[PDB]
């Protein structure tokens, strides 16, 4: 399983972020949004293959969660689909990134705004966030932006799609791997 | 319930709505979104997909 894949809980589906880790312990990455309320999660709409358990999470305010690898056999791969990933880096605007999802697969685009207050309503306020031109769509929440072997955000929000045009928010990835003390393998 | 709408930007977990034109609405909050842009006219047909 890598970074765009789908991942499903009691609730609905979300995408995998990146695989980390801390030492030997195993986790992945995804939108906070996606892990509050969440506890088990699994990689089959059928609910038959564990992948873990959620071990944090932080959402209104930052955009991250952060799950615990439970499953022993389930491959690991520190790559997005088939793309290797090998550091963490900040989003600068003219940035050329590309996003993958669970629902619209890849799509590319460049940051266009660094820092914007997104406010998803309900007091569901977040802040700091990366904006960019890239679509998405549902089930894409928690995907991984990425800009060649460099992770930079998480899925969190937007409007539009993929068919006319959107615009993306995504959380810092930086941010999230300070928070839990875990890095990108 | 659509009170709070529209709204600028929806998150997006994937958690199905049918909507009365057939289609699959992704959220609740692509669904409000759709049902304003139509001011008013699009209805929910069922909870989960089409």
């Amino acid at each position: 399983i890598s970074g765009g894949d789908a991942i499903y809980s009691s609730t609905g589906r979300c995408s995998l972020g990146f695989n980390v880790r801390s030492g030997s312990t195993y986790y992945f990455l995804t939108a906070g949004h996606c892990t509050d309320g969440a506890t088990t999660w699994w990689a089959n709409s059928a609910r038959t293959t564990v992948l873990g358990t959620t071990s944090g999470s932080s959402f209104p305010n930052n955009d991250y969660g952060i799950v615990r690898y439970t499953n022993t056999t389930i491959p690991k791969d520190g790559t997005v689909g088939g793309q290797d990933i090998t550091s963490a880096a900040n989003a600068t605007v003219g940035m050329a990134v590309t996003r993958r999802g669970s629902t619209t697969g890849t799509h590319s685009g460049s940051v266009t705004a660094l820092n914007a207050t997104v406010n998803y309503g309900g007091g569901d306020v977040v802040y700091g966030m990366i904006r960019t031109n890239v679509c998405a769509e549902p089930g894409d929440s928690g995907g991984p932006l990425y800009s060649g072997t460099r992770a930079i955000g998480l899925t969190s929000g937007g409007s539009g799609n993929c068919s006319s045009g959107g615009t993306t928010f995504f959380q810092p990835v930086t941010e999230a791997l300070v928070a839990y003390g875990v890095s990108v393998y | 319930d659509c009170s709070e709408y529209p709204k600028p930007a929806c998150t997006l977990e994937y958690r199905p709505l049918c909507g009365s034109d057939n289609k699959t609405y992704g959220n609740k909050c692509n669904f409000c979104n759709a049902v304003v842009e139509s001011n008013g006219t699009l209805t929910l047909s069922h909870f989960g997909k089409c």
